[PDB]
């Protein structure tokens, strides 16, 4: 909404701007997170289990 | 420089030090090659993006490329309006600037208006589409610029709009402006006092854009490999360095400006003035151009030919030596098409037979783009001796352009390096074409270099615009074929390849065909794509992505690893070299730096742990040191 | 189909069901009576001589097809060539011509003509702007003639290129929204009519071709435009099955009905995105969808 | 005018004897490269048409007949001698072209391609 | 085929690196797009392609503000002062050493 | 299917014009052919003038050198011809009602 | 000079102005001058024929030499390499394969039946 | 890696004990499963394995 | 991989049928009959305009790979399960493509008999100004090999100009991967979204 | 590097036949098959061993940093 000084490269996003985006707050924080007691690797092959 | 191997190893190098890079900050970077558009050449395009300019804009246009002998560039487009108004488009300081043909034709030399007919009409007077187009260009002027009755008045007017931003000083006069309008900007291969030679091309290029626009002529792909040269990587770093200097110049202006707009003490005949000023003057300009190649961002306040200003700097590689000879073929289409929709620049052509590698492409999204150099294709550093050419094309067939008049598809315009010297008949432009080829195989001949390419084309039905096109100046894709007569080695550019027949063994010469051959297949294979054994017997996808995997291999960067600091380095202990290898592993020196290991392979199901991609290694092979590295 | 639920498809059509009396060779000679003709598509070459003197003249001739080609092809009587050519086209050419001077500001030869051939070229220089001369071939079709004249203040002008395209833009016949209908191979012994455009209004007057209970179009804002919000229900689930269908990739209909029956779920044809969406109760999933 | 020295003035030339006539003096416009010196030569055969093919000093060439605007220009009489040689423009008659030619080998097809 | 490895050059090779040209000279020659186009910047005719262009964007003029307060004429309104034509005729790249 | 030649003038015997096409220059005034001399070279100026046509010429820097045209002069019932090194000269026609020229600024 | 619409000058070759389009009975020329007010010159006749992309039509493409146009279905791309059918009955079977991944897998087949025409994918 | 384009991860390190031996007395460095090569056609890798254990031999 | 000496026998026949079909797929689309010579200057004339023209071109390029794919399955047909060597109860690479285990019979027919026409664009080899598809080939070569049919197989390696085309549709598999990364991520988010 | 100890598949020891092996070829002017069926190499996982082998501890050796020059 404010242009201000009309430079390029705005700082202080504001109170919207960290609700709105793809990971704003409602999609990186709240529909998806991060997890306690996980693990994630690299995967191997066996026929034996 | 020119300093033994021996000598190499005495000052902490490895002992065939490749050279081509440098260090930026510890970091040890190159400068990325870039495929541009061919110099000295005009290209009847159509581009859709020629009616995004607005109103009567028609979807044709010419466009040269013309470059200065200090291998800068400035680029003209010749437009073509629906109204028949035919224009010119320059760049100038980052903006685009629409003229008039008429009015940078009437200023070039002293012009009646036959002299712009004949140049245009040649013959083909009863060719009633293209007479009556010219007089929307004749009349056309003509009332839009009533004033304009000679040359040096038409460079008043072209001087006096054009003062501001070529930013001229108040001494120069209106037809002094209009002279350097016409010396900076108009087709500046044919240099400043080339007015003549000047006058005669955009006459080619008014009636090739004509020929374009009746139907007879196929629009030349400017993604083609035939229409396209190579910048290199040491031409680019000397390009900003003119530009450097200029900005050095005009920041001695801008700070002697801000001593008048004071009125502090002024004598410029002063030793001591002249010193107060360059104290303060930024003169530093070795490290503006270390911060290009640091970031490989260019800024240029004018503004180059090229179309981005990022990444034209790369980290040159030593995660093996296959990853590091690698960057120096690596060639580069431009930043500005991996951004596109469309994925035809990317296709594998028939013109880069010889000249790019079908193989050697990276897997993924550069693909296409980031394609690499064959085996021995050379590039035009310098330019050879075209003084003695004209002189020899007199002595043959040519009808010098000076007193000929004679434009049209119908002859054959003989240029050399954009300048066109004569005109002569399609029979007798194949004989002067196969004439000069033979002359200049047999070194015999004083004044033809071997590395001239001839570019013939002959006439067609709607296919190229005709003509004899000969080039001789940098930047220049070549490589060697046998010529079949004598037995010699000649060196052919992709401009002629199209129109050659050039067989890959010599058991499949035919009779009255065949003029070229190759000296063996394997000549257009990288050196990367030329290390996989036998592959003429793997599937194509499979040699493609070998060469992903080969760069990638911990093997041996080098020798003088304790004399160096790099941030990380993979060295494989015990290499060998192989059993099973090409006749160019030799010759390119690989046995210094072995990539791999051969092992007893069994190709066999018997553990359960392998299925597509995995694989069962030895435990006691392991144990006693196989593929071990640090 | 399933997001931005468009008016506005890129290629709809129409499918149509010929009855059992009407054969492949009927059906050929209907698909030529729907198929729109431009003027262009009749015409060999136009020859324009320009002159000077006197009023710059203009005499505009025209080189058709044989009246055995162009009445095979496209089902163009020479008796509908005269009535484009005299009604509409001049008309488009004349309003061209009048707008170039608007930015110009800023072979074989015939005569001997009887009463019928005189007295239609009168109406038409009392018709038109700068015509005054006009003639046709109606022995043979295979010839137009009309010789305009402007003023000698105008200067040289391209009348070939204005020509060319409003012959380009001339119809002889089109049936409304609906550019060309093709015969094309019947599977599973349905001999359908593929139609290019979308306009069930026009088909109603084909009955004795045409089974009009049984045409379908894949634009769903057209059926259900014209059929019903049912009707487009079906045609959602037919044009997800022919895109899942073409790649041999079976989804069952159970899915495909559970998505038609939340698109249809306001009587309208909604699309999945921020738009459909605005007709919903819980908040949170438009906060948290964009 | 008041062009730089070097381009010095010629008060007297030689004479082109052509009247104008009417049979009638056939001129002539030949074209050659500066191989050839016309002075140490004293024949030009050429053929009705341009199917011709002269050799002089190892040098083979062909004279070819091109004449189906250069203009001819005689001396006007003596004073400033230079006049343009017409009737009333004017053409020329027979215009041919000499060009220096150069055989190439053919292909040896038994010793170039080894099975 | 008869592809032979150089097992007793290649030693011979490792332990004397040679004292006159270099051998593999195909390696020389895959980075000559590189080492002679640099190159070209300071040798090759016309002193090299800086010094052919430093004289395409030969001169930088500016003029004064003050006046010489001449004979009050015409000449008075066409005196814009002294002129700088600042210019530079040559550029050189020196082989890197080292100051202290 | 043989032509002698009786003379080859090294003198500037006949003159060859390269004007545009349906150039006249009617029949009143004459020509200048003057002659360019650094000891050695040698490369043609023309000039000539009346009321309105002041019109120069010259010849090429690169043909001149190079490619020689020749002047002939022939009658089949003679089987001969004489020879004259004869210049092309690269022309143009200026008039003198049109060399106006502004001012050399904007002037404002 | 006339060529066509086009009428040059006559010792200078400018372009003459439009003789039916000065004002009345008077022409000149403007770099010389050459006075003809009578206005000599005759008609003008330039006669200019469309070029033959002008109107693209299927009947121009039948009045071409080669073939423009395949038939309905006399062209069936090789119906014959054998295949377990899943379907009915069919031995043949036609094929097509694309590639889809990036260069560390291979490619899969497609498979369009002769007899029923039965659409049909198989992973190996 | 080989040369030819069949990479793939190290799935298991064997014991020479039970991985299979030859009548020469030769375990295998490298077991590669079959079923990689119908569908990447590397049969560059099968000439390449043939051509080098005549070399060595 | 290998087949016998009968059956390959039976392939260096049929290949041998196949000199001809690239002029006889030419003569059709140009509208000449009767088996006109390859260098005619007359079918070179028509040959020419269709190279000019985007349309007529596709329809040279499938009435020729109507018929050299006819050749192709004609190889495959004799010599894949009964002109081979070793046979399915020993023949792993007929056993692991016949069990579904891994690829199929269009690759054993690739490596045992021949790779056939390498199709790119949905058509055939692209072709340059002057009518060349290689600087090997004559210009407007009607062959099958000119146009990018590979009587070559990979158990004993494929010619250079052979090994060029095959490497056109090596690359245009992997540059529609290029654009194939994330096609469908909006479209089923904002499906899971209301039926959610 | 150096020659390893042992070979990688049979584990029999290879490290003391380097340089037997260099100046079997150097002074007996053996081809390189007999040299290595000399040596008691006949396995042709362990005649790879020899025969294969770069030696690149001599192109290493040539950049001392304790020693002048």
């Amino acid at each position: 909404k404010a242009q201000g000084r009309t430079s390029g490269k705005v700082p202080i996003p504001g109170v919207k701007q960290a609700l709105e985006k793809k990971e704003g707050l409602f999609r990186k924080h709240m529909m998806g997170k991060r997890v306690n007691y996980a693990a994630r690797s690299v995967i191997s092959p066996d026929p034996n289990i | 420089n020119k300093m033994s191997p021996y000598e190499l190893v005495q000052h902490k190098e490895e002992s065939d030090e490749i050279g081509g890079y440098f260090i930026v900050n510890g970091i040890e970077k190159l400068i990325r090659m870039l495929i541009v558009q061919r110099r000295n050449h005009p290209m009847a395009i159509i581009r859709p993006s020629f009616a995004n300019r607005g109103a009567s804009y028609s979807h044709y246009g010419i466009q040269i490329r013309s470059v200065r002998p200090d291998q800068t560039s400035q680029t003209n487009v010749l437009h073509y309006l629906n109204d028949g108004q035919v224009t010119f488009r320059f760049s100038w300081r980052k903006n685009e600037y629409l003229v008039p043909v008429v009015m940078i034709l009437k200023a070039l030399c002293h012009t009646s208006d036959r002299e712009i007919f004949d140049g245009i009409i040649g013959n083909d007077v009863k060719d009633s589409f293209l007479t009556d187009r010219l007089e929307l260009l004749l009349r056309g002027f003509k009332k839009r610029y009533p004033h304009l009755q000679n040359r040096t008045q038409v460079l008043q007017y072209l001087g006096d709009k054009f003062r501001v931003v070529f930013q001229a000083s108040p001494d120069q006069s209106d037809l002094e402006v209009g002279q350097e309008v016409l010396d900076r900007i108009v087709l500046v291969h044919l240099g400043k006092d080339g007015s003549q030679d000047k006058f005669r091309m955009l006459l080619f290029m008014i009636r090739k854009l004509y020929s374009l626009v009746a139907g007879e002529c196929s629009p030349d792909n400017p993604d083609a490999t035939q229409h396209q040269e190579v910048l290199l990587g040491g031409f680019l770093y000397g390009m900003i360095l003119k530009e450097k200097i200029d900005e050095y110049l005009q920041n001695i202006i801008a700070q002697v400006r801000m001593d008048i707009n004071r009125g502090m003490a002024i004598n410029f005949k002063d030793k001591r003035y002249m010193s107060r000023v360059l104290m303060r003057v930024n003169e530093n300009i070795g490290s503006k151009m270390q911060y290009f190649l640091s970031t490989g961002n260019l800024v240029s306040q004018s503004g180059l030919d090229l179309q981005q200003v990022s990444g034209y700097t790369v980290v040159a590689e030593k995660i093996n030596f296959y990853r590091f000879i690698s960057h120096f073929r690596m060639v580069h289409r431009g930043s500005f098409f991996a951004q596109l929709k469309t994925t035809t620049v990317r296709k594998l052509l028939p013109e880069s037979w010889g000249f790019l590698c079908p193989v050697h492409t990276p897997d993924g999204s550069p693909c296409g783009l980031l394609n690499h150099f064959a085996h021995k294709c050379r590039i035009s550093t310098q330019q050879s001796d075209v003084s003695r050419i004209p002189s020899i094309l007199y002595s043959l067939g040519v009808a010098p352009a000076s007193h000929t008049f004679a434009a049209g598809p119908s002859l054959c315009c003989v240029q050399i390096d954009g300048k066109i010297i004569g005109w002569v008949s399609h029979e007798q432009g194949k004989i002067i074409a196969d004439t000069l080829r033979y002359w200049k195989v047999e070194g015999k001949t004083p004044g033809l270099p071997i590395d001239l390419e001839i570019g013939y084309v002959p006439p067609s039905t709607r296919g190229q615009y005709p003509g004899l096109y000969l080039f001789g100046g940098h930047s220049r894709m070549l490589r060697p074929v046998r010529y079949l007569p004598l037995d010699k080695e000649d060196i052919v550019g992709p401009f002629e390849q199209v129109y050659m027949n050039i067989a890959v063994t010599p058991q499949e010469i035919q009779n009255n065909v065949h003029t070229h051959v190759e000296f063996t297949p394997t000549n257009i294979l990288s050196i990367l794509a030329n290390l996989t054994p036998f592959s003429d017997f793997n599937q194509s996808p499979r040699n493609m992505y070998q060469c992903q995997m080969g760069k990638q291999t911990m093997g041996t960067p080098g020798v003088a690893l304790c004399h160096r600091s790099d941030n990380k380095l993979y060295r494989l202990q015990t290499g060998q070299t192989p059993i099973v290898k090409a006749n160019l592993y030799d010759d390119y020196g690989m046995d210094n730096f072995p990539n791999g290991f051969n092992a007893v392979v069994a190709v066999i199901s018997y553990t359960g742990y392998d299925m597509d991609d995995a694989m069962i290694i030895n435990k006691s092979a392991d144990e006693r040191g196989f593929g071990y590295g640090t | 189909i399933v997001m931005t639920a468009s008016a506005a498809i890129k290629t709809p059509q129409m499918t149509l069901p010929i009855w059992n009396d009407v054969s492949d060779e009927q059906a050929d000679t209907f698909c030529k009576s729907i198929s729109k003709v431009l003027l262009s598509e009749v015409i060999d070459k136009v020859i324009v001589t320009e002159t000077t003197g006197t009023a710059r003249s203009y005499v505009i001739h025209m080189r058709f097809f044989d009246n055995n080609e162009y009445s095979e092809e496209y089902d163009v009587s020479k008796e509908e060539l005269q009535n484009v050519i005299s009604n509409q086209f001049i008309h488009l050419l004349e309003a061209a011509i009048v707008k170039e001077i608007k930015k110009q500001k800023r072979v074989e030869a015939n005569n001997n003509m009887n009463k019928v051939q005189r007295d239609r070229q009168s109406a038409i220089i009392s018709h038109h702007r700068f015509i005054t001369k006009y003639n046709f071939d109606d022995e043979s079709g295979k010839w137009c003639e009309f010789k305009l004249e402007l003023a000698a203040d105008t200067e040289k002008l391209l009348m070939v290129n204005i020509v060319e395209e409003i012959c380009r833009k001339s119809i002889i016949r089109q049936i409304p929204h609906i550019d060309r209908c093709v015969h094309p191979e019947p599977e599973n012994g349905k001999r359908v009519l593929v139609t290019e455009g979308v306009n069930f209004q026009a088909m109603w007057d084909q009955e004795a071709f045409i089974d009009v209970d049984g045409i379908t179009s894949n634009d769903v804002a057209a059926v259900l435009k014209t059929y019903g919000v049912e009707a487009a229900r079906n045609t959602i689930v037919n044009e997800i099955n022919n895109v899942f269908s073409r790649y041999a990739i079976s989804v069952s209909f159970r899915h495909l009905d559970l998505i038609a029956d939340m698109m249809t779920r306001q009587g309208t044809y909604l699309a999945f995105n921020r738009q459909g969406m605005e007709t919903s109760t819980s908040s949170f999933m438009k906060m948290s969808y964009e | 005018f008041s062009i730089p020295d070097g381009f010095k003035k010629c008060k007297h030339l030689k004479n082109f004897p052509l009247n104008g006539d009417n049979k009638q003096q056939q001129v002539w416009l030949i074209k050659f490269p500066s191989n050839v010196d016309i002075s140490k030569l004293k024949s030009l055969p050429v053929d009705f048409e341009s199917s011709t093919t002269m050799t002089i000093d190892k040098h083979d060439y062909k004279i070819m007949d091109d004449t189906d605007n250069m203009t001819l220009l005689v001396p006007s009489e003596s004073k400033e001698s230079l006049k343009i040689a017409s009737t009333a423009p004017l053409q020329f008659d027979k215009v041919f072209s000499v060009s220096e030619t150069a055989k190439i080998p053919a292909i040896d097809y038994s010793k170039v391609r080894v099975p | 085929r008869t592809a032979d490895f150089r097992t007793l050059e290649r030693e011979s090779r490792f332990i004397n690196p040679p004292k006159d040209k270099s051998a593999f000279p195909l390696l020389q020659e895959a980075v000559q797009p590189h080492i002679g186009s640099f190159n070209a910047l300071t040798e090759g005719p016309d002193g090299g392609l800086l010094n052919l262009g430093v004289k395409d964007i030969g001169e930088k003029v500016i003029f004064d503000g003050k006046p010489l307060n001449s004979e009050d004429e015409i000449s008075n309104s066409g005196y814009l002062g002294n002129k700088l034509s600042v210019s530079v005729e040559q550029v050189s790249i020196a082989k890197p050493m080292s100051n202290d | 299917s043989e032509i002698e030649i009786e003379s080859v003038q090294d003198q500037p015997s006949v003159a060859v014009g390269s004007f545009f096409k349906g150039f006249r220059a009617p029949s009143d005034t004459t020509f200048d052919l003057y002659k360019k001399k650094k000891s050695e070279k040698d490369e043609f100026v023309l000039h000539g003038e009346n009321e309105r046509l002041e019109y120069e010429g010259y010849t090429d820097s690169s043909s001149q050198a190079s490619n020689q045209y020749v002047v002939g002069l022939f009658n089949p019932e003679k089987k001969s011809i004489q020879l004259y090194k004869a210049p092309v000269l690269v022309s143009k026609v200026v008039s003198k009602s049109s060399k106006n020229l502004r001012g050399p600024k904007i002037k404002s | 000079s006339v060529v066509g619409s086009l009428i040059f000058c006559l010792d200078c070759g400018d372009l003459l102005e439009n003789p039916n389009a000065v004002l009345g009975s008077n022409v000149e020329c403007s770099q010389c001058k050459a006075i003809y007010p009578k206005s000599q010159f005759s008609n003008l006749k330039v006669v200019t024929t469309t070029a033959d992309d002008a109107f693209p039509s299927s009947l121009r493409a039948k009045k071409s030499v080669v073939k423009t146009s395949l038939k309905k279905n006399e062209l069936k791309d090789g119906a014959t390499i054998k295949e377990k059918c899943p379907q009915c009955g069919n031995e043949e079977m036609n094929y097509h394969t694309l590639q889809l991944r990036s260069a560390d897998e291979g490619a899969t087949v497609f498979y369009t039946c002769t007899s029923c025409g039965y659409k049909f994918r198989t992973n190996n | 890696s080989s040369r030819h384009g069949q990479k793939g991860v190290c799935s298991r390190k064997w014991p020479t004990i039970d991985m299979p031996f030859s009548e020469t007395g030769i375990q295998p460095d490298i077991i590669i499963n079959p079923h990689a090569f119908p569908s990447r056609m590397t049969i560059g890798m099968f000439v390449e394995s043939l051509a080098g254990k005549a070399g060595a031999l | 991989l290998r087949l016998t000496a009968e059956g390959n026998k039976w392939r260096t026949d049929i290949l041998k049928t196949s000199v001809d079909t690239g002029r006889e797929a030419a003569a059709e689309v140009t509208n000449l009959d009767k088996d006109t010579p390859a260098d005619d200057p007359e079918l070179l004339k028509r040959l020419q305009e269709i190279l000019r023209d985007n349309n007529k071109s596709g329809i040279l390029d499938a009435v020729t790979s109507s018929k050299v794919n006819a050749i192709t399955s004609q190889v495959v047909s004799k010599c894949v399960p009964d002109g081979t060597m070793k046979k399915f109860p020993c023949n792993s690479m007929q056993a692991m493509a016949l069990s579904g285990a891994k690829g199929s019979n269009v690759n054993v027919s690739q490596i045992m008999c021949l790779l056939g026409q390498q199709a790119l664009e949905g058509r055939r080899v692209p072709v340059m100004v002057s009518g060349k598809t290689l600087p090997s080939f004559k210009p407007y070569e009607t062959d099958a090999m000119a146009g990018g049919y590979v009587k070559g197989r990979f158990y004993s390696g494929i010619k250079p100009q052979e090994y060029y085309f095959h490497c056109m549709a090596g690359r245009e598999g992997l540059i529609d991967t290029a654009v194939k990364t994330s096609r469908s991520g909006y479209l089923q988010r904002c499906l899971t979204k209301q039926l959610e | 590097m150096i020659v390893p100890v042992r070979c990688f598949s049979c584990g029999k020891v290879v490290g003391d036949k380097w340089e037997s092996y260099l100046n079997l070829l150097q002074e007996d002017e053996l081809d390189e098959g007999t040299a290595l069926s000399r040596l008691g190499l006949k396995r042709y996982c362990c005649r790879r061993m020899i025969l294969t082998h770069v030696d690149l501890i001599e192109k290493f050796l040539r950049y001392n940093p304790l020693e002048k020059r």
